[PDB]
């Protein structure tokens, strides 16, 4: 009968969810839990290198707040 | 030009190509070449007869039908008429067989593959009535000269009663992916014109005259069996071209309908062979008690009857068009000469006038339109 | 963390196309009265596994009057740019995130002709140098549709990023103001990846022969995944195209579940329409670019540069 | 009589042109005959489960051939040669001598499998009912050879399938 | 880096897929195997495909076709311009005159395939 | 180990991918040909044991010689015979291909397709019902489910 | 409720060939986990039965034995294990089994 056919569907269907979830968990796991910064112009870019110079580790993950200004 | 070699029935085109056209088209046949004509010289009238469902070999029970009706012609006899009402009903059985591989196979070479399959579930229920009246699904050997084989089992009328009350449904479905589809159109209109004069002129017969506007079929203007007693009209094309053709197949698998709804109702009693022992076999329960059944079965299995010296061109409105034999006797129990006119012979003569001007995807549209099978076209 | 990055999109991806294989034999029974694939596993479901191996172990027959050295580039260059056009898909982050991501997916495509020409040269058969001059004519036609039908839905969206049409429809699917473009759209997709009822070289086999039917082994079988990958592939750009999805920061997860179901759904549309339609002629799928989608096409791209002008509805440019 | 498949003017006012139109540029009958194929998805499959579910066969069904007895054990077959002369595809070689009892039988007995039409016109020749096509329709082999059937070969059919043949014969024997 | 990484990857395996193609299974040659197959029969003429002309046009179609729509490919940047009556006169004469091209080869007959 | 072991694991693994994918050359050439496609239509449905509807010689693995075999079209049919890639079985289906069958004393006729090629299965009848030559494939499946090929190789 | 009625009929299955071993064993031999009324059995091991809710032509089948005559059978089933008085019941040329 026709759901003899959705066994087929539902392995298509979990090999296609896997590149889009893997993706957006391993950009997690790389930035400290947030989104992947996006730098398409320059100054997008020249504020991502900025903030690796401030966190002190070379990381432009790493956000320092207000107890980094006294 | 390009002369490509295109090819492996079997069919072997050696078709000249100036770029998409063509040019002339060669048809080299012989591929499915066994020698029938000349292997029936050897055989009696009964071991002859197995020999013709062999040549259109998905109209099966017509081309029996067209020996039986010239052998019974030379022998001076009259099958009985439930015998008749019998071979009319399968004779129409057989040309759904017919334009269902017709029709479905000249769709699944141009792309569409789906109508195929549903009424190849539908040819499959009517090789059960082959299977139920003979024993075979294809090769019946059932229409003998002198009536049929057997009787038909008690309880298959009402198969075909019920088989044929559902088939109007299957083709409207069909009709549905193909009538009014522009693509089907596209590949069909126009496509092989054939005018009237050039039709009559070329020996076509069937479809390939009445797509072009003739009015002729042969059920009706040289009736055989009860052809006389059942009502049915003949499609007739204006444009002359692949998609008329089309359309008159798909109106006679319509019509077949009509007449198999008549033979079941009009279907009489008595006996399914001729009453004359010296022509068809006794019954098997009498062969076992009479003197004079033995000796008749003994010399009609061994020797067979006898035809009267004597020529005759007989044709039936074949399923593909007008099959016919040309059988000579010579008052023995084997035929002499046994010619056998086969439609698509002529039809796939005329592919490459009909193919002028046209692409190299048309030709594979007129072959199809044309319903050639190479059982009969090479005998 | 990048290179597992990249092992989870190609072989995720190979796995997909082994089971497109199946569900397409699956879904065309069923149109067909009948079952497909039910034997070879439960239902069916190592048929994809034992075709592959069958393949990858019988003889790869290479004619010896074959120009060795571009029969075997054929195969590469289809399976290698078939997974190099998945680097940039938001989906809904991408591997690769592009600000020229449209116009990478242009390029990459407008390269795989060559595949189907090395393919045909390599042969020296002439029975499949005449199907590839003929499906590399079918490509290159179908390719000027694509790039001006992408550039007026552009026009509606700012840049070239693919990442923005996610922001562009997170009101409304771009197929309502664009179902003109839609379906002609979608129709050149089929034109481009040789997919019924454009498929006069795959399996014509009405006196004409495909520019790899020369192929055997597992060099068929590089030519078949890259198909069915390019497959995927434009029914994936068709959903961040027109049936854009919404997107989430913080449950991803949300948007990679539908957006499946969307891509899944056009490409069983693929199978729904070879199971219903004859093949075109060559001249006809030529008339239909030329005659009738180009004149329209250009149209549409007149009127798609001047409506945000005379409604005031200019994308933003970032 | 006749009738015309084809033969029809399309009307040319207004609304009857706008609908073609209509056709041509949204595709209506094209999306028309995606129905028919949707509908046909959700309709149950017409396939049976081979070789565990076997298509319907009949009484008069003519598969492979079996030599068959008398009740007593006796052969039924008298060497009387009607099944060969009648061959039409000339499958039967037959050769005879009286029995040590003095009675009327074979030595050969041969159907070579492969010349042999199934055509059933031997059951039909045959007045003892000692040649008949059985209802096996499974004996497909690898070789050449295993195809060419002798007198033994064929008295094993006959000993193998006599439960079912006689049930057949006794189903159709009054139609004949 | 990230983007030569991914070209390597995909480029390498389909490499590899094609040496075990190639040296997995067990090869059998002889003289009626890899020759050209033709459709079963001998070929017809020691001469290779004749050139097409009709084949031709459409490439070179293309080709202008294709070069006009790299002029065309701008203007989502250009519609954020302060000269937009300028700007929209010159976008518009581009696709017309594109379409005046197409309408040149159709009525001069480049766009039918009939010898 | 032993050795054997893993190459008798072997055996059953590529003899299972190869009776579970035929992918058949049909040369429909006579009324033989048309209860091949009744093998193929819904009540049957070769395509759900793993047999493709058809394919082109180069990509096929087994040949279904369905038909009368005529003098004219022996050239033809042993060169696409020799154009299958290996491993290829060959299936002779009907009497006309099995020995001659009807036109066995014809001038024209090949009295066998086995003086041409080499056959594997012969499916008998005239023609051989949908489902004796489904059984005739199935009964090449089996065939292949016993190849040693590994195994002797081990043993050389 | 009519379709909380057909998740019911395909639990009842798992049931019906007793418990999830059966149901599996049936599943990876003849790929059809139906339930039809058993009919008899025969010497060698074979079942058979039917349902007549089925069409004509799935309404009645055998299960083959898993051994017979000294084969190992549990996987390498074949039609001509049918044995002849059962072999006019299945193809439906009988009524009567
Ligand atoms: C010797 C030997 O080892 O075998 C060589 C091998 C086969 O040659 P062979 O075994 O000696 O047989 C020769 C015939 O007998 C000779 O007869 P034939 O007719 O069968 O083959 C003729 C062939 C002869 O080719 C050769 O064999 C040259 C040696 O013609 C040529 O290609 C001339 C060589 C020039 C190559 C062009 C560069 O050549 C190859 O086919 C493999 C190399 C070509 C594939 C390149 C794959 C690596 C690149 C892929 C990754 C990069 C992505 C590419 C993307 C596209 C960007 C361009
Ligand atoms: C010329 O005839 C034919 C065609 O052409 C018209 C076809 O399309 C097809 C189409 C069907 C197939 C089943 C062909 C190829 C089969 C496959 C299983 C493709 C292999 C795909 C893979 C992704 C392999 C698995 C990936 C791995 C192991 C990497 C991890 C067939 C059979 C055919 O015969
Ligand atoms: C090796 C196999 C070669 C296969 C040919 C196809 C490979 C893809 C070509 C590169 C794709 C591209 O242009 O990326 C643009 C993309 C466009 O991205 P972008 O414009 O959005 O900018 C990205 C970065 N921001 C946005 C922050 C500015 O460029 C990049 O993203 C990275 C640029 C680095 C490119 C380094 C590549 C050097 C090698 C390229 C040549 C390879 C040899 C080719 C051999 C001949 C091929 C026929
Ligand atoms: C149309 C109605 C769809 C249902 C719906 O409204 O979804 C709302 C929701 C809306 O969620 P959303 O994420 O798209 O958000 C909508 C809001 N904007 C516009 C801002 C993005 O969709 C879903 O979540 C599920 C998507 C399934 C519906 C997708 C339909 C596309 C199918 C196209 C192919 C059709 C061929 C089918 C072939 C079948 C035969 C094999
Ligand atoms: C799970 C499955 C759920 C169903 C999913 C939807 C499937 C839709 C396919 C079946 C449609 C039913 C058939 C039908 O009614 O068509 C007949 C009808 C009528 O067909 P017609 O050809 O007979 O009409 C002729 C008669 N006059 C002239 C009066 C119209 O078809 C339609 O009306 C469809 C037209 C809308 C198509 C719009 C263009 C496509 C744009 C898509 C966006 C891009
Ligand atoms: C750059 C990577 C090398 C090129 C990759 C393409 C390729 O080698 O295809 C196989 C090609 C195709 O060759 P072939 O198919 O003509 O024959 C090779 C195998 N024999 C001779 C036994 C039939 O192989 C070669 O031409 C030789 C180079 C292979 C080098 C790697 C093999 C490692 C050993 C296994
Ligand atoms: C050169 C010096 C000798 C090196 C050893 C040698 O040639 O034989 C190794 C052999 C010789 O190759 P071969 O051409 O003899 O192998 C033909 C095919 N088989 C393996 C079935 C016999 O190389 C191999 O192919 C071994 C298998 C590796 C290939 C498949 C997996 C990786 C791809
Ligand atoms: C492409 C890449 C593939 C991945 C790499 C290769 C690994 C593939 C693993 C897949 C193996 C699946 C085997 C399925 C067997 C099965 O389903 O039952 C069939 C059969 C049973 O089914 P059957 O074929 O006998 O018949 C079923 C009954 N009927 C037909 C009536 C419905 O099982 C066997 O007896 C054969 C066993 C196969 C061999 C399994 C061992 C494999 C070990 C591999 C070693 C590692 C290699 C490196
Ligand atoms: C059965 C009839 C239908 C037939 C099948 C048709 C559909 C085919 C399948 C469609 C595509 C979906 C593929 C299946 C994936 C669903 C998995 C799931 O349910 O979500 C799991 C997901 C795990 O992701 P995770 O990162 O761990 O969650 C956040 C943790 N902080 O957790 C989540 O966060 C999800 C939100
Ligand atoms: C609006 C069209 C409908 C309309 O105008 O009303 C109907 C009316 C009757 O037309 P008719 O049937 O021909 O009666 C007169 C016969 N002498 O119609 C008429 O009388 C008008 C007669 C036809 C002349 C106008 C037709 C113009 C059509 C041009 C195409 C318009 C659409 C272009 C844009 C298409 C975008 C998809
Ligand atoms: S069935 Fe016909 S061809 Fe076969 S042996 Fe009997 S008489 Fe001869
Ligand atoms: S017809 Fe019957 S009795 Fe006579 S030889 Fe043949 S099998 Fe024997
Ligand atoms: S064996 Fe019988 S059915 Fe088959 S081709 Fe020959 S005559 Fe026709």
């Amino acid at each position: 009968m026709w759901f003899e056919v959705l066994p087929g569907i539902a392995v298509m269907g979990v090999c296609l969810f896997i590149p889009g979830m893997a993706t957006a968990r391993i950009h997690r796991f790389s930035n400290g839990g947030k989104e992947k910064r996006v730098a398409h112009y320059p100054y997008q870019w020249y504020l991502m290198e900025r903030d690796r110079r401030v966190s002190g580790v070379n990381r432009s993950y790493v956000s320092k707040g207000l107890e980094n200004i006294d | 030009n390009l002369t490509l070699n295109f090819g492996p029935g079997v069919l072997r085109l050696v078709m000249e190509l100036s770029g998409e056209m063509v040019r002339k088209c060669d048809p080299h046949i012989g591929l499915l070449h066994r020698g029938t004509e000349k292997l029936i010289e050897y055989k009696t009238y009964l071991q002859a007869l197995p020999y013709f469902d062999r040549l259109d070999y998905v109209s099966m029970m017509c081309n029996e039908q067209a020996y039986s009706l010239a052998v019974e012609k030379l022998l001076n006899i009259r099958p009985p008429p439930r015998a008749q009402w019998i071979r009319v009903l399968f004779g129409e059985i057989t040309r759904l067989l017919n334009h269902i591989m017709a029709v479905t196979t000249h769709a699944l070479d141009i792309g569409a593959m789906t109508p195929f399959f549903w009424m190849f579930e539908e040819r499959e229920k009517m090789f059960e009535f082959y299977e139920r009246v003979s024993g075979a699904r294809m090769h019946a050997a059932y229409v003998r000269p002198g009536g049929v084989h057997q009787d038909l089992p008690l309880g298959l009328m009402d198969d075909i009663y019920e088989f044929s009350k559902n088939f109007s449904l299957r083709i409207d479905e069909l009709e549905e992916m193909l009538t009014n589809n522009r693509i089907w159109r596209n590949r069909t209109v126009d496509i092989g014109i054939v005018t009237a004069e050039d039709a009559l002129n070329y020996g076509f017969s069937g479809v390939m005259l009445r797509g072009s506007g003739i009015q002729w079929d042969l059920r009706k203007t040289q009736p055989y069996d009860v052809y006389d007693q059942v009502e049915f009209d003949v499609p007739i094309g204006s444009r002359g071209d692949c998609y008329d053709r089309y359309l008159c197949r798909v109106e006679e698998m319509r019509q077949s309908i009509r007449i198999i709804s008549q033979c079941l109702n009009k279907m009489p009693p008595g006996e399914i062979k001729v009453d004359d022992a010296k022509v068809s076999p006794p019954k098997r329960a009498e062969m076992k008690t009479s003197m004079e059944s033995l000796i008749h079965h003994f010399k009609l299995y061994t020797e067979g009857y006898q035809v009267p010296p004597g020529a005759t061109y007989t044709a039936i409105e074949a399923p593909k068009g007008e099959f016919g034999v040309y059988l000579v006797s010579d008052g023995s129990s084997r035929p002499y000469r046994c010619k056998i006119k086969a439609p698509g012979f002529a039809h796939l003569a005329g592919l490459d006038k009909m193919s002028k001007g046209h692409m190299l995807a048309d030709v594979v549209a007129i072959i199809g339109t044309q319903d050639i099978v190479f059982g009969e076209v090479d005998r | 963390m990048f290179m597992i990055n990249i092992l989870m999109l190609i072989i995720p991806i190979l796995l997909a196309v082994a089971f497109l294989t199946l569900v397409e034999r699956k879904v065309l029974g069923y149109m067909q009265l009948r079952k497909g694939p039910n034997v070879v596993g439960p239902y069916g479901l190592l048929q994809p596994i034992a075709d592959a191996i069958k393949l990858f172990i019988k003889e790869p027959l290479r004619p010896a009057t074959s120009s060795a050295s571009m029969f075997i580039l054929a195969p590469i260059m289809a399976l290698g740019l078939a997974l190099t056009m998945w680097i940039p898909l938001p989906m809904p982050y991408p591997l690769i995130n592009m600000n020229l991501g449209v116009l990478f997916m242009l390029a990459m495509s407008s390269l795989a002709v060559y595949s189907i020409l090395w393919s045909g040269w390599a042969s020296n058969s002439k029975y499949a140098l005449i199907g590839a001059l003929r499906a590399v004519a079918q490509t290159i036609s179908y390719e000027v549709t694509l790039a001006i039908i992408l550039l007026s839905v552009l026009l509606m969206s700012g840049s070239f990023t693919l990442s923005t049409l996610i922001t562009t429809q997170e009101q409304m699917w771009l197929i309502l103001p664009a179902w003109p473009l839609a379906m002609m759209w979608f129709i050149s997709t089929l034109a481009e990846t040789n997919r019924a009822p454009f498929d006069l070289t795959e399996g014509e086999s009405e006196l004409v022969s495909g520019f790899n039917v020369e192929y055997a082994a597992g060099p068929f079988a590089l030519f078949f995944m890259a198909e069915y990958a390019n497959i995927i592939m434009m029914n994936i750009f068709t959903a961040i195209l027109f049936l854009g999805t919404s997107h989430n920061p913080h449950m991803p997860e949300l948007y990679t579940i539908n957006f499946t179901i969307k891509s899944l759904l056009l490409t069983m549309s693929f199978l729904w329409i070879r199971a219903s339609y004859p093949r075109f002629r060559y001249d006809q799928l030529m008339h239909l670019l030329w005659k009738n989608f180009l004149p329209l096409t250009l149209a549409l791209c007149m009127w798609h540069v001047s409506l945000p002008i005379l409604t005031s509805g200019i994308p933003p440019q970032t | 009589t006749y009738k015309y498949v084809n033969l029809r003017e399309p009307s040319m006012d207004m609304k009857s042109v706008t609908d073609r139109a209509a056709q041509t540029l949204l595709w209506t009958e094209l999306i028309r005959g995606l129905g028919m194929t949707l509908s046909y998805l959700f309709r149950e499959p017409a396939t049976i489960n081979y070789p565990f579910e076997k298509g319907p066969l009949s009484p008069r069904f003519r598969g492979e051939h079996a030599l068959r007895r008398y009740p007593s054990g006796e052969e039924r077959c008298i060497a009387c040669k009607l099944c060969e002369a009648v061959c039409p595809a000339q499958a039967i070689t037959i050769e005879a001598e009286p029995r040590a009892d003095g009675s009327r039988r074979t030595t050969r007995y041969d159907i070579d499998m492969t010349k042999c039409i199934y055509c059933g016109f031997c059951q039909e020749a045959c007045p003892v009912d000692a040649i008949v096509e059985g209802p096996n329709f499974e004996f497909s082999t690898e070789t050449h050879e295993e195809l060419l059937y002798n007198k033994e070969k064929l008295l094993n059919n006959g000993d193998k399938w006599e439960a079912e043949i006689a049930a057949n014969i006794q189903a159709d024997y009054l139609y004949r | 880096m990230n983007l030569m990484l991914a070209l390597l990857t995909n480029f390498t395996l389909a490499t590899l897929l094609v040496i075990i193609a190639f040296w997995l299974p067990q090869l059998n040659v002889y003289s009626e195997k890899t020759s050209p197959y033709e459709c079963g029969f001998d070929p017809m003429g020691s001469a290779r495909l004749p050139f097409s002309m009709k084949f031709f046009l459409v490439a070179i179609t293309f080709l202008l076709f294709d070069l006009e729509i790299a002029l065309l490919l701008p203007l989502p940047w250009a519609s954020q311009t302060a000269n937009l009556n300028t700007m929209l006169t010159m976008a518009l004469f581009l696709i017309i005159l594109l379409a005046v091209s197409l309408a040149y080869e159709w009525t001069q007959k480049g766009l039918e395939w009939t010898e | 180990s032993r050795g054997e072991y893993v190459v008798a694991k072997l055996d059953d693994l590529i003899n299972w991918a190869r009776r579970s994918s035929l992918w058949p050359m049909t040369f429909g050439l006579a009324c033989c040909a048309v209860e091949m496609m009744h093998m193929a239509a819904p009540r049957y449905d070769m395509d759900r044991f793993g047999v493709v509807f058809r394919a082109s010689p180069r990509q096929s693995d087994v040949m279904i010689v369905a038909g009368t075999l005529t003098n004219k079209m022996a050239p033809a049919l042993r060169k696409v015979y020799d154009q299958m890639p290996e491993p290829r079985y060959v299936v002779s289906m009907g009497s006309c291909a099995n020995g001659g069958g009807y036109y066995h004393y014809s001038y024209s006729v090949v009295r066998g397709c086995d003086r041409i090629v080499p056959v594997d299965i012969y499916v008998p009848g005239c023609p051989p019902t949908a489902e004796a030559l489904l059984y005739g494939i199935l009964q090449l499946q089996k065939k292949i489910k016993r190849e040693k090929r590994l195994r002797i190789w081990y043993r050389r | 409720m009519e379709l909380l009625q057909v998740l019911k009929r395909g639990l009842q299955q798992v049931s019906g060939h007793g418990g999830l071993r059966g149901y599996l064993r049936v599943l990876f031999r003849a790929n059809d986990v139906r339930v039809g009324t058993l009919v008899g059995e025969d010497k060698y091991g074979n079942k058979y039965y039917e349902d007549n809710k089925q069409f004509f032509g799935r309404h009645r089948w055998v299960i083959y034995t898993t051994e017979m005559n000294g084969k190992n059978t549990f996987w390498d089933v074949d039609g001509s294990m049918v044995p002849p008085e059962w072999h006019r019941w299945l193809h439906c040329m009988t009524d009567d089994p």
